[PDB]
């Protein structure tokens, strides 16, 4: 795709999406990979460092994709100074909609229209080789689900018992299915 | 006695529609600078510095107009100084001693009413470094004349030439700025708004919320040196005219802009009587051309041009109406002979 | 492709390629299949152009065969969010998507050129239905939610009852620039 | 004798509030200043040099007050010069000679008093050097004076008129000289030689805290402000004055004898009106004042503006005896409590 390229006057010649970081917004689009997160990682620590103070929005528009990846986000997030809201485009699901419920309580968004979709992972990584090595792949897996679930409770502020059960298929909601699920906080209409 | 601040407002309220803030404040002040003037000056007592005051407000909003109401009821001498005439003191141009002159020449040089006095300067934001930060070179004209007012707008003792140099203290001196901080909208929403891009930010205006909520700090963002605002405490603002306040300003007020027009077609002797819509539409009209009140005569002015350019020679007429197409559409007033 | 560099003259020159040129004229352009990355583009220039001017109208032409409906969804409630109108226009086609996203354009805005094709369907698979009948279930329903929430909002942009494009949307309606202004979807048809 | 500076300090605390560091770094140098002057056993090789005082401040911390109450407390012949005033020798305004004039003035002509009097020279900050002119004839205003001013703090012979309408030759090597000023680009200044920052997860990351940097002030930022080296190096003694905190806000809004308190409350004595704080009042209003960034400047704004709908009212309110303004009247938009 061609990016266009727009004018900042303060005359600075930016591609759009470096002229969007310039006002603290990071896109998280399609899938969560080991470069895609770390693009945002790098953007995350680059913000902080400019003014550790105001906001950080986070734009997400991804169906999912790598747990650790979407870890490196995460953990990102939860580690820099300023609070990083996090607003869903078109559609937040698997590790989108786990780093859309971990953006700061209170400043959780969705658009009307937007998809989320909360499930248990699905593999991490092959599980061949001999049954030993096939346990060992399958009790990560499982420690992993745990782990999801477990901060997925924490971020709606429901029981895990809760997220156990709702993760267990795919679990479409609209925007206001997961705002009273406990994923965002507000709806954004004008 | 004194006369008590809600007397000095009725006085206001003849000459000015609305700002009723910055009409109490003016009052207050005056009515303290009374009270400091009379206050006992030596003893156990303490002794009463003074509240300078800063008007901010729009174009044709009633600053300069606030100040001449004012000066018709004072009881003590009132200048009307220009910022855009004062120069640094090594400079040509008249220093702000000038000011302290004019101050005495209106009291027959007697320097005991001079110190007793009120100061109105006019245009105080054309002294403003646009800058924000030190001048990288001499501003002779902005802030130098800022640097060459604190010792004025404070206590000192200025030398001014006789009617042997005559001193004047201006400590009991009250100063009342006044200017149309225009860049200052833009200062106070980019402080206060959280503008920029996305969902969550403010885009864009409303004058009247912004100065509503001036701070020092936009001021000093805007050129004022900090120690000038510090001296300035009160800082009255004025509020847009709106289309309500529009319409009072044209038949209300004592030398109303209708009634300077009736008196224009009183030389002659023709009455002019303007209808409620054709006063809404000329309120409305105005209100676009962001001149303040001074936009009226502009449409007043052309709406009349062709019945002015024909009065004289008329013969017989005896009334003229301006109805409410006359102003939103290129008609002639009703000619009653 | 090669794309093409144009000279801005300013108070200097500026030198854009072609489509950047027309940004600066609130000009966004949808060509193609609706992707993640080709609506987020969209998205970034729907958000800069409300910061250059909020008031001022941005021009939003569409030439998509249709595409994702999430990604689509994300240009949709954007053009809905920000405060400036967003004009649609119709060139060559808008199908799928691209036909909600031009019914989406601002009402008295939406435009079609004479010779264009307006299409308008149900959804197609949103993403697969494999696994087990309880997944196949569960993305069943999510696509048939889909399906009443574009038809949903088809005919309030149409101004017709949902019964009307429930029966439309059955299979793919084809339409001229004419029968889409009747139907609702666009409100003037450009000539000069 | 000699006021010790245990006594100079002490006595400036009756009027300064706050600021003792500066206070004891004036009353120490004073203090050198006058002994040194006494004992010129320092005619030996070792060249204590004149200990000159810098004082950089904020708006409204007292610089002026600390130059006045030094002066009326030291008697000694003392000058408050105003360098807005201050122009070169061959243009219209003052030069820099007036200042001896006037510390001549201030000892009956006595110059034996004069050559160790202190000169005061408030706003210094705005005599510094600037680019080629704009309002080009030649830079008056400021570095000229800057020379003039040097040529006087340093050891030399002044010429002026006499006492009477036979010039006085005036000897300016033991007249110690106080500059101060606020300066408003220092910040930034500073700022600039630090703050470095960082990126990273092991980097430390971060309103300009103005205290701390002027209490790091070198002389190369003094010189990048606009004033000539040789003048910053006959400066030796720099007093940094911080930012009125809350309890010093307090203190000034109450204990002074001239006091907006007490100014306000005899301002209603003019009436028959009592006028009251609470002390949430007194500390609402320390704290807005603070938040203007004016200093002591910022109080009587505060207290004109949540006063403002109640003197416009005092008058025509017959029979009321007291008004008590609470911390909701400065927080919240409330009426004071009339008392009828
Ligand atoms: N509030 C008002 N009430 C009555 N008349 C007004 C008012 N404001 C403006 N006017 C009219 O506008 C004319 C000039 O207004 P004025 O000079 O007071 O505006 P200003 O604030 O001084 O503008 P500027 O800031 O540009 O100097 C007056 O002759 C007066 O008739
Ligand atoms: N440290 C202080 N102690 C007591 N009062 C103070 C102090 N600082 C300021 N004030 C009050 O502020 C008023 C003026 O302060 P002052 O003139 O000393 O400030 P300044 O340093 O001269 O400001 P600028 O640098 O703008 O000239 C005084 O009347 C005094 O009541
Ligand atoms: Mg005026
Ligand atoms: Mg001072």
């Amino acid at each position: 795709y061609l990016v266009p390229t727009v004018i900042e006057q303060s005359e600075r010649a930016f591609d759009i999406y470096s002229r969007l970081l310039k006002e603290r917004i990071v896109f998280l689009v399609g899938p969560v990979t080991d470069e895609s997160a770390n693009l945002v990682v790098a953007q995350l620590l680059f913000l902080e460092s400019e003014n550790p103070d105001k906001d950080i929005f986070f734009y997400i528009n991804s169906p999912g994709g790598s747990v650790t990846a979407g870890m490196s986000i995460y953990d990102t997030m939860n580690f820099i100074k300023p609070d990083v809201s996090t607003l869903c485009l078109g559609q937040a699901a698997s590790m989108g909609a786990f780093l859309l419920s971990a953006g700061e309580k209170g400043k959780r968004f969705a658009l009307p229209n937007s998809r989320i979709m909360i499930h248990q992972p699905l593999i991490s990584g092959g599980l061949g080789g001999q049954a030993s090595d096939i346990e060992i792949h399958a009790r990560e897996l499982l420690k992993i689900k745990e782990k999801l679930n477990r901060l997925m409770a924490k971020h709606c502020d429901r029981d895990l018992a809760d997220l156990e059960r709702d993760t267990d298929r795919d679990n479409f909601m609209s925007a206001e299915e997961a705002k009273e699920y406990g994923l965002i906080d507000q709806i954004l209409e004008n | 006695k004194l006369p008590t601040p809600a007397e000095i407002v009725a006085n206001l309220n003849d000459h000015v529609i609305g700002q009723e803030q910055a009409k109490k404040a003016l009052a207050v002040s005056v009515y303290n600078h009374y009270k400091r003037l009379r206050h006992p000056k030596a003893g156990a007592n303490v002794e009463l510095s003074k509240s300078n005051i800063l008007l901010i407000g729009p174009t044709g909003s009633g600053k300069t107009l606030l100040a001449q109401s004012l000066a018709r009821k004072l009881d003590v001498p009132f200048v009307m100084a220009d910022a855009t005439t004062l120069t640094e003191a090594g400079y040509v141009g008249e220093d702000v001693e000038q000011i302290i002159t004019k101050l005495l020449g209106k009291c027959d040089f007697d320097v005991e009413k001079a110190q007793r006095g009120i100061v109105y300067i006019d245009q105080i934001d054309k002294i403003s470094r646009k800058s924000d930060n030190p001048s990288i070179t001499r501003d002779v004209s902005g802030e130098g004349v800022q640097q060459a007012l604190l010792k004025l707008i404070e206590g000192t003792v200025a030398s001014v030439p006789p009617q042997e140099f005559i001193n004047v203290d201006t400590t009991n001196i009250l100063f009342i700025c006044g200017g149309a901080f225009a860049g200052l909208e833009k200062v106070i929403r980019q402080r206060t708004e959280k503008g920029g891009i996305g969902f969550g930010a403010s885009v864009h205006a409303d004058i009247t919320k912004l100065f509503g909520i001036v701070e020092p700090e936009d001021l000093i963002k805007f050129g004022l040196i900090p120690e000038l605002i510090g001296r300035l405490p009160v800082i009255a603002t004025l509020e847009i005219l709106d289309e309500d306040a529009l319409i009072n300003i044209l038949t209300e007020p004592k030398n109303a802009l209708v009634k300077q027009y009736q008196a224009l077609f009183g030389m002659e002797n023709v009455e002019l009587e303007f209808e409620e819509g054709a006063l809404r539409s000329i309120a409305r009209q105005a209100m676009e051309r962001k001149t303040g009140a001074r936009g009226l005569r502009s449409i007043v002015e052309r709406c009349l041009l062709d019945t002015m350019y024909r009065l004289p020679d008329l013969k017989g007429l005896k009334k003229v109406v301006v109805g409410k197409a006359v102003i939103e559409e290129g008609r002639e007033p009703e000619l009653v002979f």
